[PDB]
């Protein structure tokens, strides 16, 4: 087996700079003159795409992917990064079977810190007559990708009952969303009055959106 | 013409180059003249270029 | 093939600070893609009948 | 064009076995090797096999030799691959894809089946229509949404008019609360435009042939 490890494993890059992302071999993969490595990009959520084959050459690919490289140890360089470059770059070696990959590369984009659109949602009517409450509570389009969701409930915070999901950084905007569900049943449910939402940004120095249950 | 036989076959054909606009006139009414010819694969179209020679 | 008109092709290599500059006014046949020669090397275009064998 | 369409995502109990198909077009099926590549679920990317349609060679990975088995029919112009036997680990997508030239690169990536090996039922969601509150509106544009939860197993499509409204529009990824599936989608439209404009909500679960639409009324208030 030739173990190909990638390196670095995130690779945070500000918009039109240079992401140079860095492939190894643990043995040579490169004879007949040529290196056998290839180049692979994974945009989320879809399956992985051609780059560049033999270490290269470009397969309707921008030049903006450099391929470079020989022997032991290759890069893939790209340079302008623009904004459709979130993905996962994984090298492949096709020197001698098994053929093997790399670790793969995530890619993110440094872009203008925005501020997370929160909107909170009280549970829907036909949910309430099958026994349950979910509080959900949307954080969409927002850059760093850290953000912190606080649930409270009359005054007192909750984690219990608490389900986070984020989306990747789009392709388009490189900006993050987030959903952040809070699940309970009717009767501990009608047992309180003010359900609330404080997301802690660094662009805020906490942003709150909450609604009383009686209106 | 369609070749029906089974053979290729050969055919000649040629343009004549006048001396001047008269002879041109004199010979072929139309003053400014052409020859197409064509083929599955040939296509031309001759122009005649009028010009003064030497007598051959 | 059905057409009794015809298309007459052309070609030329662009070098790398020259400029190519058609002026029509009909029967253009426009090119909108073209090839960039990337790699020169010594290959060949060989005439066989037959196909991929997924071998080197 | 050098389409692969392949078969739909699958479920299996622990223990059975599944049959995904990849059936090629627009380019000689005898001319290349087909391949099958494996991802665990966001992670990484693993070789199968490789079978050669004109005669039926097949070259496999040392991992996969017992799990798998590809075959070929050739006036189907199809490729299809066997798990038996499977386990959690097995549960991720799988590419049919075709390769170019022992060296070679894979070209042409298929779309991918993804397989879900749990001895769960199959179970339809339920659509929950998301109105914002009473007394707040966000200025010049207002959000709107729509949430699918208990569903199972993976996936649901959610599109917002039918397909029409393809802009301010967000679906994301589903989670596991209660061993089943929960999402939202969020549709963003000029505050102008709603109530006035027919908001629907379009959401489709194949796996049970359920399709439900859910539109957008303001809260009642
Ligand atoms: C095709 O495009 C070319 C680039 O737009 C063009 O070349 C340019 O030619 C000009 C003069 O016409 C040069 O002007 C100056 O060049 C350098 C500065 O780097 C100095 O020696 C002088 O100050 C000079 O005046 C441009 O630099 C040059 N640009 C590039 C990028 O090479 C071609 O001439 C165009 N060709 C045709 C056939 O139209």
């Amino acid at each position: 087996d030739i173990v190909l490890t990638q390196s670095p494993g995130s690779l945070t890059v500000s918009l039109g700079q240079r992401a140079t992302i860095s492939c190894r071999a643990s043995e040579s993969v490169d004879n007949f003159g040529k290196s056998f490595m290839h180049w692979y990009q994974q945009k989320p959520g879809q399956s992985p795409k051609l780059l560049i084959y033999r270490a290269s050459n470009r397969e309707g690919i921008p030049a903006r992917f450099n391929g470079s490289g020989s022997g032991t140890d290759f890069a893939l360089t790209i340079n302008p990064v623009e904004a459709d470059d979130v993905a996962t770059y994984f090298c492949q070696q096709s020197n001698e079977d098994p053929r093997t990959f790399g670790g793969g590369t995530k890619l993110e984009i440094k872009r203008a810190d925005a501020a997370p659109t929160v909107s909170i949602f009280p549970p829907s009517s036909e949910q309430l007559t099958s026994g349950g409450a979910s509080v959900v509570c949307f954080l969409n389009n927002f850059y760093p990708k850290d953000i912190n969701v606080k649930w409270k409930i009359d005054g007192s915070e909750r984690q219990n009952g608490v389900l986070n999901s984020w989306t990747d950084q789009d392709s388009k905007d490189s900006t993050y969303s987030m959903s952040s569900t809070l699940t309970l049943t009717k009767d501990e449910y009608e047992r309180h009055n003010s359900y609330t939402c404080e997301a802690t940004h660094k662009t805020s120095t906490p942003i709150v959106k909450s609604f009383n249950r009686n209106e | 013409y369609n070749n029906t036989n089974q053979e290729d076959l050969l055919v000649l054909w040629g343009i004549h180059h006048p001396n001047d606009a008269a002879e041109q006139t004199k010979l072929y009414q139309n003053p400014t003249t052409y020859i197409s010819v064509g083929t599955s694969t040939l296509n031309q179209r001759l122009v005649p270029e009028i010009a003064t020679r030497p007598k051959v | 093939n059905g057409q009794s008109g015809r298309m007459e092709f052309f070609w030329t290599i662009l070098k790398p600070n020259d400029a190519i500059n058609f002026e029509s006014n009909g029967n253009f046949i426009a090119p909108e893609y073209a090839y960039k020669i990337v790699k020169k090397g010594d290959s060949a275009i060989m005439k066989s009948e037959l196909e991929y064998g997924n071998c080197n | 064009e050098v389409h692969l369409q392949q078969s739909g995502p699958e479920l299996v109990k622990p223990g059975a076995s599944v049959k995904m198909s990849c059936k090629t077009s627009g380019y000689t099926f005898t001319e290349y090797t087909i391949h099958w590549m494996k991802q665990s679920h966001g992670k990484s990317l693993e070789w199968i096999g490789g079978i050669f349609p004109n005669n039926g060679d097949t070259t496999y990975n040392q991992k996969f030799k017992v799990r798998a088995t590809l075959t070929v029919g050739r006036s189907s112009s199809t490729a299809y691959m066997d798990l038996r036997s499977l386990t959690s680990e097995d549960s991720a997508v799988y590419y049919c894809v075709r390769n170019y030239g022992s060296y070679g690169y894979f070209d042409v990536w298929g779309a991918g089946t993804t397989v879900t090996v749990s001895s769960a039922k199959t179970t339809p969601p339920s659509v929950y229509p998301l109105a914002p509150g009473s007394a707040a509106q966000t200025n010049s544009m207002v959000t709107l949404g729509c949430l699918v939860k208990g569903y199972f197993p993976e996936p649901v499509t959610v599109t917002w008019n039918s397909g029409s409204l393809s802009s301010g529009v967000h679906t994301f990824p589903a989670v596991l609360q209660s061993d089943l599936y929960t999402l939202s989608s969020s549709v963003t439209v000029p505050s102008s435009t709603w109530p006035s404009e027919t908001v629907t909500c379009n959401v489709a679960h194949p796996a049970s042939s359920t399709k439900v639409d859910k539109k957008i009324v303001p809260r009642d208030c």
